[PDB]
């Protein structure tokens, strides 16, 4: 597939284990973040030592206890262990995921 | 505007 | 040009007006942000009433008073008005700039 970068949010819809998620393509972070409001309550999460550096403020996220199988619409797949944080407006697909999908950025 | 470089 | 998305920071070096800057390609950012530490002291900045939102929130950040001419190594060019913020680890190229460079995201 091909998607231009415009002023609109670059979005991607995929499955993590058995549930469909939509998120924002975020090349700025090497990690993936799922909003707590979208996280299935029966999926275990754990405390981490990672600090996500924000806009003049650092948040300490939970992280998925298990690796999750991601799968896209073309049936490519792999594994990621996303972080889980409240009060985020959208899920954020980071470069850990984007690199497994072998996404390129190209210009004419 | 929204700004997602956390790590 | 083509740049794969990997675990390493996807980087871009450009001129803004007459100065060279390196920054992180951040499809997750709506706007471009230059580090205060890198901002030439004679370039005017102005107050804004906007709010930058992500992991936390930065209220009324400063912004370049003037539009800046961006230019890449192939002499493509355009205009951008970045925000200027202290305590940022890297300059951030946002979609306001990336959309002017006609960048696509693609998978094999």
């Amino acid at each position: 597939w091909v998607q231009p970068i415009t002023a609109q949010k670059p979005s991607l819809t995929l499955w993590l284990d058995d549930k469909m998620f939509t998120g924002l393509i975020n090349t700025g972070a090497d990690v993936t973040i799922i909003k707590l409001e979208d996280w299935p309550p029966n999926w275990p999460i754990t405390d981490t030592l990672t600090n996500l550096r924000g806009i003049g403020q650092s948040n300490n996220p939970k992280q998925s206890s298990k690796y999750l199988t991601w799968r896209d619409k073309e049936n490519n797949s792999g594994l990621i262990k996303p972080f889980v944080i409240p009060n985020l407006p959208v899920n954020l697909w980071g470069r850990d995921l984007l690199s497994q999908m072998k996404i390129m950025m190209a210009s004419p | 505007p929204y700004v997602f470089a956390m790590h």
